């Protein structure tokens, strides 16, 4: 899930480290205060099957962005609804309580995102703050600190079962 | 009479109020590169908030770059409203009273601002010097190490958009004074705006950008020589709109047509319907002279600001330009002559429309055989797409036979020909999608109310209680360009949902174009189905982007004529009564020029927030308030200077939404205003409720907050919500009279002044 | 009067000269990006000259960008002259006649495109009026979708190029008929100029910027309460150069300093000598306020285009402040009240000099040992270094023992911090080395001449003739920035160089200083070594950025006062006449600013063509003529309008060389004029070979194509040349006589007057 | 030579391919119409000699941009010289006949320029023109078509040998 990085328009010199789904796991069950952040994008049936799986693996709270909160109700995962400009504005501030009540968290897990909305959120989280950023879609996000490189659907949906299935 | 602290206001004098609302509303800076490519110092690398050779870091940066935004938006407003100015009075005279209908305050921008009353056009050109003096001032800041600190850069670009409501009210008072365009009607006649409202059995002006003082001579000619009937004129952008509201005063339907917005520019240059095209100032695609050579369309540049390398022949004869064109000697010209451009465009039409016969870049079906079967779908062109569209599996589903794919991208496509130039196949993708969407080209009709222009003073005093109380749940000001993430309908659908609630919808610039050109069961367009009033559940349309000046001065005139506050240079007090009363939020869905932001900005400094689509996070500036901050959220008792608590709304000033039902719960929600009546708040509270419920399937977690009182919950749901929060929040409720005892942290006091200056 | 075609111009009006000036001189665009980071639909990629959403390609953006850079720098040099101005005619009155020498053309570039012909101060008001109207109008252009032709974005910069030098020579008159400055003054004083003439035992306050207005009363004060000789006061940037000339047309020398050019700002700032640091605008580091919280040195600024976020305390007391700034409270304050500042800045000077007491960032023996044997030179400083400098190599170097090796460092570092912030050892190199040239700083002293402003009638009727001619070889004008390649000695070398030929040298700008600043075995410097008059072996020093336009003014009074030729309106005309007869070149080595930019690019619309240095091609334009192409050296012969061909000279508008010999080389060629006397032509072609022999080893190969005549060739290697042309280029030569028979493409007329207008 | 290809500020996302000893040695021989642009770096005793040799293998004349001439004097070699610029700028006309007058250059090998000067110069090739670049300094040209990677002194100089010892 790395042979493709391939990008139009680039940021700068530092740039995302194309990320294995190994590393993908390591890093989601590594981590001390996750969060998954998921965009409307997730809403698609293959999708929202497993984000909500990698939710209930390691309990990680849920930032349903945008009109992404209505695939969350029913399911037994804690999900609440945020903007995404406005929790990019937040995680850099160190004295956020949260979503919860306990403070910030280390790293965000991204998943069903457009890109051109997704890189201008994370460029101001990637520079500004010192938030880490596991990028599990199926596009390159350069401004994350580890992402997954280009795929089809087919091999995003393939990755993301390997990632749940190591977690 | 009584003037303000603030006449002819400058980066220095605003500074307070700047740094008043950035207390509370912080900007986020998204910084669109991690470099700085401005002196040859550089450039220097950014990355992690460092500094470059001249110690700016990437804060300061990235405000330079959303300031140099900002005013490079007010300097093209600022420009098109000095040259119309001049024209106007050169023409019709300077001595002109101004008529801007019936209302009592014809400047309201202009008097906050600069503290004149103009009851002439030559009391304009002192205003249009203070505008261009203070933009120069400010240009002058963009230099290498000028400024240091990014919230000095925020405090100029504030300021930059003033000026620029200010230049866009110089600019339409002088256009609606003098070009007979309605005057503030209500009962604006609807025309006809779409592709498909042009007949190709007849000669085609295509008349491209802003200024619609080179298109008036043309239209002259037109009538003077009777050639209505048998030639056909469509404008795109906004000279469509002024275009349409010329003349109009009569409220006789006009005979020139609306084509669409920009991203139909290329789509119509392709589809071969154009016989000559005329660009005026603004907006205009550069890459109109390399289609029309192509497709033989002859191009006429009008202005100085747009010459695109053509040949000036303005001292030469109009038969022999004609001669020149028709024999294909030159691609175009540059008249800057006004009648003679006038006498020419039509000449040229009528000598070009029967040269160029049928002549299109759309394969009907058999060479687009190979066209779609020669692709392989390898992804470069979806890479290249900014709205990352499926072109790769769109296409790859035409291969086997259905062509619903690209049909369905058409509405999803800008028309921007960026999938075209990665292709290693030369695939002109774009012509395959027109041809794909052809029959939706054939019905692509709407119709959209002429611009109304100016919001008269009587249905303002009718309006404000309402406003201001919040009997009327607010307004919805949606403005901006056609850079839509997922299509033109998300506006159609917004402004559907906000009229079927009773809020004020008022619209300006292409999303007015984009409303008009959707139908429901019934074939009415919403311009059809609702009203154009000021008032619950009326869409008024008020004209071009240089009328978008007219919002903000409605907002300004309920504090004006409503609640008696002066206006004369009074730019602090009348913002700070528009930020804590008036319940006004903005709407860009598909913001991407520079005059969108100087316009967002300037309706920051006036107390009126706005969402954005997802494309204006490119801007590199959002002004967003921490909502788990409690001192941010305190105002002062205007009766005695005392700390009086509001509650956290609205919770920015410029924000940008993912899907445009997230732009729906946020606008109900921004609505809510400080000091709201108990009814105003019930109204309120219900639909943003409603809203948050329908489009993300439940209850807004922060409503508690809002809720002051028994009556402020919504009539309908007041006992479940009571009991929400006696179980919830643990709040201790008078059971037997359905009463509040405590939890409340704000008690609702019948008649407070919340304001933000000491003062 | 005779007026001309062009007053007032705009960007239609100069268009016919400005595309026959690109009609030889083609653009070359050296784009900084492939990537156009504008508007939202962007960034669109434009690698390999692909096109963006707009349609714009990689020529369209790049020119956009110049032309960007080219109207801030008008923009800045507008805006100083509009402050300026409004001062001066606040303070002084409107109707005060203006002073500026015996001149009978006070205003050479005003009167040129604007057709006036001011007497008073107030008629100076409309023409800032147009500049800034058209600056307006110009920065209209910068908008998304608003012009598509990247030539004529080029001829709109050679507008604001040509608006930038209108402004600076109203700034220049404005302030030179007020305050006292030297009117023409052929033997200015010399003033000393360094580091290290500045006492660290007295209170010091440093003036960074390039406004003069605010430090002319904290003289003032320092003169009425006889402070000057109990008190230092230093300026940097072109404001120390505008101090200096203040009231100094007595001659008496004055008490004010100069420091240094802009990279000195932190050298200066963390040797600890500032007492006070007072910031006007223009060029001032944007790091300031964090070096001098640590340093403990209050700021203050005076200006609204720069306030650093400080708090402002305009309507303060000026002894709450000096309390609040003593007690540490604040860090700085912007002070707009000219005269409380000059009251604040001198106290707030004895108030703190004996609080701060040998404070200074600059490690003394023993932290540089560790932070020298702590690097183990990673390689990335000198990856962040503008210069690339061998900074790890020098300091392993220095581990050793050695610290030469920093120590020239010293003068090849610009003073930028761009090292310190990439090292994963946090090491203040450029600490390291100044401590490592500590004995240099010490002894960094120099004589620079006050500028004289500008040049009288009397001189250029003197001078006319051999610039015309030829006989005077010609005008270097060594102007621009301080961001050398090669530190501050190539100015040094170049000037040297030229004024052993008899050139006529003329600097402004940080290049004066850095000029000044190096001696000779004798201890003299340029100024003392050679006078200030306007004719051969003299360097005169004509003031700050703002006096640049004096240049420009005595190469348009060679046409007018000499040539006869009418200003009145007549751009096109007189910059033929520049072009074709003029022998001037310029010169900007260390160029960077926007300012730079404007300067250069209005010298190319005059006919100046200009060298700059390795730094300046990230300006994304030069304007180069094909040389092996025969069909662009030709012009119309004024008498009867035929085909007259010249010699490829200058063959270039704008280029930027590698090397201070390249630059003397291409400034030696470039001289070169049509129209050359027959000793102008072997003086101007004997110094070229001598230099071309001297700093590149060959005999040029293209000197045969610029003899028209044995007369031509240079009289101590006639004989020698002759027999190169017989042999090599097969030219038939008489040899009895020495005469010339065969050979040269373009027969030697005695009196011809080739132009390039056919009109 | 290609281990290190890091950069402080890039140009775009198309960068340079960082080549081996091997890969730049047969580009060079294989090149129809070349050109050797020597910047006035090559002055230093360790590289003018090694250019010299390289343009004595294979005959290639020399552009001794700036003040690089001196060094090319007496030797036997077939040098000019040109502006950078100037050069730059003629490499994008097709008519132009060159310095000696058979047309214009295929490729042009790069040695001893200043970085932040050849990359300027370049950015206007790599667009606007057809001809391919070799760099062989010891800096990372990002606007070339192939180059080295960043290397010391020394290994400038043995990567240079090792190219001379190939051709
Ligand atoms: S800001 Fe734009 S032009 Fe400047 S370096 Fe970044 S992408 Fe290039
Ligand atoms: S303006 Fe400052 S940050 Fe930008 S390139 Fe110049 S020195 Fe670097
Ligand atoms: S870039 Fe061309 S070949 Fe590649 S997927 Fe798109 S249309 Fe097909
Ligand atoms: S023209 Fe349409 S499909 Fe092609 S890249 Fe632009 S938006 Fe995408
Ligand atoms: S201005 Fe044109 S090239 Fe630049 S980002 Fe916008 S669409 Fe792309
Ligand atoms: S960046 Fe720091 S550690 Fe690396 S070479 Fe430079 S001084 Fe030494
Ligand atoms: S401060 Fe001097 S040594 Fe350090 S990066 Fe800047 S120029 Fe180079």
């Amino acid at each position: 899930t790395t042979k493709n990085t391939k990008l139009f328009t680039s940021y700068g010199v530092k740039t995302s480290k194309a990320i294995t789904t190994e590393v993908a796991a390591k890093l989601i069950s590594k981590a001390k205060r996750p969060l998954f952040v998921v965009g409307t994008g997730v809403l698609d049936p293959e999708l929202l099957d497993r984000a909500v799986k990698i939710a209930k693996a390691k309990n990680i709270p849920i930032a349903a962005t945008g009109s992404s909160m209505p695939g969350f109700v029913d399911k037994d995962v804690n999900a609440k609804y945020i903007n995404l400009h406005q929790l990019g504005f937040y995680l850099t501030d160190p004295d956020w309580p949260g979503l919860d009540g306990n403070g910030n968290y280390d790293t965000i897990i991204l998943l069903g995102h457009k890109k051109y909305y997704i890189n201008q959120v994370l460029s101001a989280v990637k520079n500004f703050s010192d938030v880490k950023s596991i990028s599990i879609d199926r596009n390159y996000i350069q401004n994350a600190t580890m992402s997954f490189g280009n795929l089809s659907k087919a091999d995003h949906i393939a990755a993301l079962d390997e990632v749940i299935d190591l977690l | 009479g009584p003037m303000g602290p603030t006449p002819f206001p400058t980066a220095a004098t605003v500074r307070d109020w700047s740094f008043t609302l950035f207390d509370r509303y912080e900007p986020v800076y998204t910084p669109m590169c991690d470099q700085c490519c401005y002196c040859t110092f550089g450039p220097c690398n950014l990355e992690g908030n460092r500094r470059g050779a001249c110690g700016l870091d990437m804060k300061g940066q990235a405000a330079r770059e959303f300031f140099l935004r900002c005013i490079t938006g007010c300097a093209c407003h600022s420009a098109h409203g000095r040259h119309l100015l001049d024209h106007i009075i050169s023409i019709f005279g300077e001595d002109m009273p101004i008529n801007m209908g019936a209302s009592n305050v014809i400047a309201p921008n202009i008097q906050l601002i600069t503290g004149r009353q103009p009851k002439t056009l030559g009391d304009l050109k002192p205003i249009m010097e203070y505008v261009e003096e203070e933009l120069g001032q400010l240009l002058a800041t963009v230099h290498a190490g000028q400024e240091g600190a990014a919230i000095d850069y925020d405090n100029k670009a504030m300021l930059a958009g003033i000026l620029d409501h200010v230049g866009m009210e110089v600019s339409d008072i002088a256009q609606v004074t003098a070009l007979g365009f309605p005057k503030s009607d209500p009962e604006a006649p609807l025309v006809e705006v779409g592709m498909g409202t042009l007949d190709a059995s007849k000669p085609v002006i295509i008349a491209i950008g802003h200024n619609v003082a080179g298109v008036t001579y043309i239209m002259d000619y037109m009538e003077d020589n009777n050639l209505t009937d048998k030639m056909e004129i469509g404008g795109l952008c906004c000279t469509a709109f002024d275009m349409t509201r010329y003349k109009r005063e009569d409220r006789k339907p006009p005979y020139a047509k609306i084509v669409g917005t920009i991203s139909k520019e290329l789509k119509v240059v392709r589809s071969g319907i154009p016989d000559v095209i005329v660009i005026d100032e603004q907006c205009v695609r550069a890459d109109l002279v390399e289609e029309g050579k192509k497709l033989k369309i002859p191009v006429i540049a009008s202005n100085e600001k747009v010459m695109y390398g053509l040949p000036d022949r303005t001292n030469d004869d109009v038969d022999a330009i004609i001669e020149d064109i028709k024999t294909g000697k030159i691609p175009g010209c540059v008249m800057l002559d006004y009648e003679k451009l006038g006498e020419l465009v039509p000449r040229l039409a009528m000598e070009m429309a029967p040269l160029r016969e049928g002549i299109s870049a759309i394969p009907s079906d058999e060479e687009m055989a190979s066209l779609v079967a020669k692709c392989v779908a390898c992804g470069e062109c979806a890479l290249a797409c900014p709205e990352e569209l499926d072109i790769p599996d769109a296409i790859q589903a035409a291969k086997e036979g259905d062509f619903t794919a690209l049909d369905f991208l058409h509405d999803l496509c800008v028309g921007c020909r960026r999938c075209e130039q990665v292709c290693n196949k030369e695939i002109p993708i774009l012509s395959v999608i027109d041809k794909a969407a052809q029959k939706a080209i054939a019905e692509e009709k709407g119709l959209v109310r002429a611009g109304r222009g100016q919001v008269s003073d009587a249905e303002i005093r009718a309006e404000g209680l309402n406003l201001v109380m919040g009997t009327t749940p607010g307004v919805i000001a949606i403005i901006g360009c056609a850079n839509y993430p997922a299509g033109s309908k998300d506006v159609y659908r917004i402004a559907e949902e906000f009229l079927n609630r009773n809020y004020i919808v008022a619209v300006s610039g292409c999303s007015a174009m984009d409303i008009g050109m959707y139908k429901d069961a019934d074939g009415k367009t919403l311009y059809e189905r609702f009203p154009g009033r000021f008032e619950r559940g009326n869409i008024l349309n008020t004209g071009s982007c240089v009328s978008n000046s007219h919002i903000s001065g409605t907002c300004h005139k309920v504090a004006a004529i409503f609640a008696g506050r002066n206006l004369s240079g009074n730019l602090a007090e009348i913002a700070d009564y528009t930020l804590n009363r008036v319940g006004a939020v903005g709407l860009a869905w598909g913001a991407y020029s520079q005059k969108a932001a100087a316009i967002g900005t300037g309706c920051n400094m006036y107390g009126i927030p706005a969402v954005l689509g997802p494309h204006s996070g490119k801007y590199r500036r959002a002004l967003i308030a921490k909502t788990y901050d409690e001192n941010k959220w305190k105002v002062y008792d205007s009766r005695n200077g005392s700390e009086l608590d509001i509650p956290p709304s609205p919770e920015f000033l410029i924000t940008t939404a993912e899907t445009w039902q997230e732009a729906c719960v946020l606008l109900a929600k921004n609505c809510i205003r400080p000091s709201d009546n108990n009814m105003g708040r019930s109204i309120k509270l219900t639909h943003w409720i409603e809203l948050s419920e329908k489009y993300l399937g439940v209850l807004p977690e922060d409503w508690w907050k809002f809720v002051r009182h028994e009556a402020d919950l919504p009539l309908s749901r007041r006992e479940e919500l009571l009991k929400k929060l006696e179980t919830e929040h643990g709040w201790e409720i008078d059971w037997k009279k359905k009463k509040i005892i405590s939890g409340p942290k704000i008690k609702f006091d019948v008649s407070s002044q919340p304001t933000n200056l000491k003062r």
